[PDB]
RNA sequence: UUAAUAGGGACGGUCGGGGGCAUCAGUAUUCAAUUGUCAGAGGUGAAAUUCUUGGAUUUAUUGAAGACUAACUACUGCGAAAGCAUUUGCCAAGGACGUUUUCAUUAAUCAAGAACGAAAGUUAGGGGAUCGAAGAUGAUCAGAUACCGUCGUAGUCUUAACCAUAAACUAUGCCGACUAGGGAUCGGGUGGUGUUUUUUUAA
């Protein structure tokens, strides 16, 4: 976790190091609780001294409500009372050895102690390997959502103005200026964000600690004997809920000004207001402007940093800009300022749907219509290019749904005649569709997806507002028929027709339950939506796609959520990416099953009966297939216990072409950081590997009628 | 500009409640009975006065904004009787007569699938 | 628990320092 | 009895005087259904201005029938329960509460010469909403029938509990609330019912008594928000 | 599209009444054995398929 | 030697509000938390004790306790009787039907004795919502409403044993033959038939 017993205040995580950790031992071996009870018992076995005390960090609050006190030379006692500051009292010695916690870096402890006790107590999956195997400090933006640097002026020494801000007064409250600009830029950054981020962490870059004897104090090269730093880097985790909200609530108007009002008001400055709601509330707010390149955080660091910090600093995340600039940005109104977490594109889509879905109900059939049951991209919040009216050279314009009618045993017996009996239901609802509703425009169109099943027609419906729609049938007698089709056909024939009803359960069963729990564990997880295009666009761009299901790039892609050990859950695009990238790049498809609770954070969770059941399924499919040839990603959920629906079919070569390039990609952000050059290496294919290259080029442009 | 309400009538056999409320209910809009309305306590369960607790609650109801209500009659329920009495339907009468427009009608009397012992014991009640 | 368990003892003799080196020091 | 010989009561010493109208403070408050419905707007209601108004907001139910929800009298006999779930500007967004049938068409519907069977099931949608379905058909005569009534045997009642158990579990678990409630509304469920028991007995009047919600999980506003298909304020200049 | 679902329809019915009717008429062996066809059978074919699969 | 339209047992699919042990639902009664309003609420033929401005009665969100299975409920079902009405599972038991399976008179009546035996009652624990002998108290005015109202002990429920009484009725010993027609119903079986059903999962 890049915990040490170095100092804190200074800006680095750490102070937390095996004396913090052991002298705690004790305290909670002599006791520790409310009640002076002992918390650990000294027959405690490894495994129990430690579990404990990562339950003692995680519940037991130590710097603002509440503090400990122990006896080195008598039981410990937990007292309520806190002294705003992390604190492990020593009444024997007097001292709190907890001084070098910072506030910040205490609750990020605080964090990890937590979810790793989930872990812990976790009895379904082995955590050994993440709790204490797996290094989350190598790069920051993997650990951190945000990073901001944060260029100081002057820098053979800081500006008079600068300098004369740290003041007489300060010196003897932080010794060092590195600590008091540190703590000047927690309190501003805290206060100006406020609850859009959870935690906030500020790094004094290149800040040495040891000197030669022949030097009275340590130099920096900027520093110049006067400041031992290079630059300052503000990172966050930034809270998804209310991260890009419009407006920050301020205290509420009185007859005379209040404390906090005051505050609010000077912190701010001609940035506050005082403006009214529908609701009739009158309350002191500030206003922002979203904006489809950066999130509002970036605005509220450089305004809020600037004024009170220093005029002359210098605040810069371009590599947050270029990723969502590289997410295509829709043919709608108001598009550059809107927000990355709007789902509003979507929900236009829904909408007409749902006039559409009016109409086929009271339309009179011969059988009434059980369900309609919308199973597109767009539908769960997951095509590459945001749906835009009337832009129908978007290959996703078309949204697949599935209608199925109420039970029948009139149906054919015999599947090319089933399907007929099929078409001729979209064909009577174009008939009425095209009389009673003229204003919607309909055609038919053939699907070759399910092999050798070429009787398929599916009705393309062509909305008023600007949006397609393609529908196709779903029978109950479909799929008996095909598990009919399997148990006819001779031995050799038989993998091959069970190929065809893998594919046919993956459009039509499957993919219905894939959607409904897509869509509403993407509501959680806000900033899934934006990260699973961004991966897409990253496989279309080393023409990978192709080969690839969407479906399988999604439960890819939502891995780093549903189980973001060792790291926290992403709150930023470029987080959230990386993470995909990283785990690509450890992941042994040959020996390490891919297996996903898609559930929301903390039932439908896998218990120990189902979760043996899948690796029991992957030993004896990597049993049959230990190199792997013919299944590469092993995938499966409640969904899919099989594990082999979403990632049949793939050459192999595409397989190790997907984990090759993330590797080269994890080892490129190792030898250089990240930045405009390398984020543009990432995103741009090679195309020499390839043995022969063929250019195309459309007779038009089709971006205009992609909605880009 | 239609704003409704619910008219729930109680018509006991001695006594009718007449309680006009919001659509989810906690909210008491107005809330008189016959005894209200009447100088002896044997009349409370009479028409009479159901009639002139009716027209209160409607002028009562006119004051606050409340144009239309749903109309919940139900009896005292339980082992007891399972229709609601004279006093009830006079009431839904007069709500009609103080001119509120009355949007639906049901019947939300307590019925038991199983109830406990009557008052009355075995020979009966009722004499 | 006792996975857990044998997975402690191994990542422990794996980090083990090497005695020699002790009395090196 | 106001009456004066009527005998004064221990109440009436302490009297609280009318010296505030309680509709002067009341503030009045819209409410809002949810998108599977086509009539959104299904009245309003008032509260205490805050001095806050949403804490009662939330956990407010709002009992009404279909007709009016979706303007159609086929309904009449079906109402819905929504709670308010999140408040903003004077709309009170809600959530489906529950589901139930007026007592006269309940009533109406218990007849004599046939067999009554319900069944009733204990089952969690994908959402994690817990919920019990309530379901009740009747036995029917056969267009040539000559016997007056149309009872079914013990083992037939069983039989047809069985079927029904299993359909309601089915629809329920692999779905959502808000595409469970989609099918509410056309009364599919019931079709399904009917042809399920088809081969086993004719059945009539076949329908989902009633929807309870034992149990919720934590609030989604982003959820909620969905389903409903943010707001800058005014200067005061 | 009208006039080929029309035809392959029409095809169908008749094959499918045809397959009926000969499982339903009282099929007996040349040494006077009965077949035995369970109600709602539709095809031969079927039946031989169950006595492979049993 | 038969294998009694005597009998026993077997075996096959059914059938039952037959029995016991668990389990699930269901409103209703009472109580409790919160929630909005305010003068009576309750009860009688008429009234009074009683509760209520610390908010009664009534409104809604729930939660807890103990009983108990409405409407469906019928000259219908099961059990020797007394009695038995929610769902599901377990344990065994049973009438009838079918049998080209099995014993071969194993049967009828009947003493003492034994088992069961509504409600009430008894011993010793648990529980105690409702109803409620007893007792208390309000009112004692008016004959169709003339004995009601409030508190309510034992009891009403259950565990382990006693008590063995009912208009416990066909007001009517048992076993076995023969001595009229008719068509309604319940369970089983046989044949026919065409509607409902339905299709290589099974059933």
């Amino acid at each position: 976790r890049g915990f040490s017993s170095n100092m804190s205040h200074s800006g680095s995580l750490g102070g937390f190091g095996t004396f913090e950790f052991t002298i705690l031992m004790a305290a909670l071996l002599n006791g520790g609780g409310i009640n002076s009870n002992k918390i650990l018992l000294h027959g405690f076995s490894s495994y129990q001294l430690f579990k404990g005390v990562i339950k003692y960090l995680a519940t037991m609050d130590l710097c603002h409500d509440g503090h400990l006190q122990f006896h080195s030379n008598p039981a410990s006692k937990y007292i309520d009372e806190g002294f705003q500051t992390p604190t492990l009292f020593d009444k024997s010695t007097k001292v709190n050895i907890l001084t070098k916690m910072t506030v910040s870096s205490y609750q990020i402890l605080k964090e990890y102690a937590g979810e790793t006790l989930r872990m812990l107590n976790n009895v379904v999956q082995d955590q050994f390997s993440n709790i204490f195997l797996t290094n989350i400090s190598r790069f920051d933006n993997l650990k951190y959502d945000l990073c901001y640097d944060v260029q100081l002026p002057l820098g053979n020494n800081l500006e008079t103005s600068l300098a004369a801000t740290f003041g007489s007064m300060e010196r003897v409250k932080f010794i060092t200026l590195e600590n008091f600009l540190a703590h000047k830029i927690t309190n501003v950054a805290r206060y100006a964000l406020g609850d859009r981020i959870k935690y906030i962490q500020i790094e004094m870059v290149g800040q040495k600690s040891d000197f030669p004897i022949t030097k009275r104090k340590v130099y920096s090269n900027t520093g110049g004997n006067h400041f031992n730093f290079d630059f300052v880097r503000v990172k966050l985790i930034v809270n998804p809920s209310e991260c890009d909200k419009l407006v920050t609530k301020g205290p509420a108007h009185s007859e005379t000004m209040s404390t906090e009002a005051a505050v609010f008001k000077n912190f701010w400055g001609i940035k506050s207001s005082l403006r009214r709601f529908k609701d009739g509330s009158i309350t002191h707010c500030c206003v922002w402007s979203t904006s489809s390149s950066e999130p509002i955080i970036s605005s509220i660091v450089n305004f809020a940093l600037q004024k009170h910090v220093s005029k002359k600093a210098q605040i810069s995340n371009e590599t947050i800009k270029k990723f969502h600039n590289f997410l295509p940005l829709p043919n709608l109104p108001s598009s550059a300022k809107t927000s990355v977490l709007n789902l509003s594109s979507f929900f236009n889509l829904k909408k007409s749907f749902d006039d559409l879905y009016k109409i086929i109900f009271q339309m009179k059939l011969p059988l009434s219509v059980k369900s309609i049951l919308p199973v597109g991209s767009a539908f769960r919040y997951t095509s590459l290019c945001q749906p835009v009216p009337f832009a129908y050279s978007d290959p996703d314009f078309f949204q697949d749904v599935i209608l199925e009618f109420e039970t029948s045993p009139k149906w054919p017996d015999e599947i090319t005649s089933l399907e007929k009996a099929k078409t001729a239901f979209l064909l009577k609802i174009q008939e009425e569709l095209s009389a009673n509703s003229s204003t919607y425009r309909s055609f038919f169109s053939r699907d070759e997806s399910i092999p050798y099943n070429l009787e398929i027609v599916t009705l393309n419906i062509l909305t008023p507002e600007g949006y397609g729609f393609k529908f196709r049938v779903l029978t109950e007698r479909d799929e008996i028929l095909y598990l009919r089709a399997i148990a006819n056909a001779r031995n050799e024939l038989k993998p091959e027709l069970e190929a065809t009803f893998l594919k046919f359960t993956a459009k039509y069963l499957a993919s219905v339950r894939h959607t409904r729990t897509l869509e509403n564990i993407s509501h959680s997880y806000q900033f899934y939506s934006p990260v699973v295009r961004l991966f897409k666009r990253w496989l279309d761009t080393h023409l990978l796609l192709g080969h690839i299901t969407d479906e399988l790039a999604e439960l890819i892609a939502i891995k780093p959520f549903v189980d973001p050990a060792p790291y926290f859950i992403p709150g930023s695009l470029e987080n959230g990416f990386l993470k995909v990238l990283k785990f690509i790049s450890q992941w042994n498809w040959k020996d390490d099953p891919l297996i996903l609770d898609l559930v929301k954070p903390e039932s439908e969770r896998l218990t120990l009966a189902q979760y043996k059941g899948i690796q029991m399924n992957f030993t004896n499919l990597r049993n049959s297939d230990p190199n792997g040839t013919h299944l590469q990603f092993f995938v499966a959920s409640k969904n899919d216990p099989s594990g082999i629906l979403y990632s049949s079919g793939i050459p192999l070569p595409i397989a190790t072409r997907l984990t090759a390039l993330a590797k080269v990609a994890v080892n490129l952000l190792q030898t250089h950081g990240l930045n405009q050059q390398t984020i543009n290496l990432l995103f741009t294919p090679g195309l020499k590997d390839y043995d022969f290259v063929v250019d195309l080029r459309t007779p038009i442009g089709l971006k205009s009628s992609c909605g880009i | 500009s239609q704003v409704f309400g619910v008219a729930r009538i109680y018509a006991s056999f001695n006594d009718t409640f007449v309680h006009v409320t919001d659509l989810s209910g906690k909210e008491t809009i107005a809330r008189v009975t016959g005894g209200m309305k009447v100088k002896a306590d044997r009349d409370e369960s009479s028409p009479y006065a159901a009639m002139l607790a009716a027209q209160d609650v409607a002028a009562k109801c006119k004051e606050v904004g409340i144009t239309a209500v749903h109309v919940k009659i139900r009896a005292t329920g339980g082992t007891r009787t399972k229709t609601p009495g004279p006093g009830g339907q006079a009431a839904l009468r007069a709500l009609a007569r103080s001119g509120l427009r009355i949007g639906r009608i049901e019947d939300v009397t307590p019925v038991p699938s199983d109830s406990t012992r009557k008052k009355g014991g075995r020979r009966g009640r009722r004499l | 628990s006792n996975i857990f368990k044998l997975q402690i003892d191994e990542l422990l003799e794996q980090v083990k320092l090497k005695q020699k080196h002790v009395l090196k020091v | 009895a106001v009456g004066k010989n009527k005998r004064l009561s221990k109440g009436k010493k302490g009297q609280k005087k009318r010296v505030v109208d309680p509709f002067t403070r009341k503030e009045w408050f819209d409410i809002k259904a949810p998108s599977t419905f086509e009539n959104r707007n299904v009245g309003k209601t008032l509260v205490n201005k805050s001095t806050s108004a949403s804490d009662a907001l939330k956990g407010r139910v709002v009992e009404v029938c279909l007709a009016d929800l979706q303007g159609s009298e086929d309904h009449s006999f079906r109402k819905i329960k929504l709670r308010v779930d999140e408040v903003q500007g004077k709309n009170l967004l809600t959530n489906f509460h529950g589901m139930d049938f007026t007592t006269d068409k309940l009533r109406s519907m218990v007849r004599k010469w046939q067999t009554l069977i319900e069944a009733n099931v204990t089952v969690k949608t994908s959402d994690d909403y817990v919920l019990r379905i309530f379901a009740i058909a009747f036995t029917r005569k056969q267009a040539n029938q000559v016997k007056r009534h149309s009872y079914a045997q013990s083992s037939h009642i069983r039989a047809i509990r069985k079927v029904i158990s299993e359909i309601l579990t089915k629809e329920v678990q692999g779905s959502t609330l808000a595409q469970l409630t989609s099918k509410l509304i056309p009364e599919v469920i019931n079709k399904e019912i009917e042809n399920a028991t088809k081969d086993i007995f004719p059945l009539q009047n076949i329908h989902v008594r009633k929807v309870k919600l034992l149990k919720q999980p934590k609030f989604d506003v982003g959820a909620l928000m969905a389903l409903h298909g943010e707001e800058k304020g005014k200067k005061v200049t | 599209l009208k006039e080929d679902i029309h035809t392959h329809m029409a095809i169908f019915e008749q094959r499918e009444a045809q397959a009926q009717e000969d499982v339903q008429s009282s099929i007996v062996d040349e040494d006077g054995f009965t077949l035995v066809v369970g109600k709602n059978t539709k095809s031969l074919n079927s039946i031989r398929k169950k006595i492979l699969n049993k």
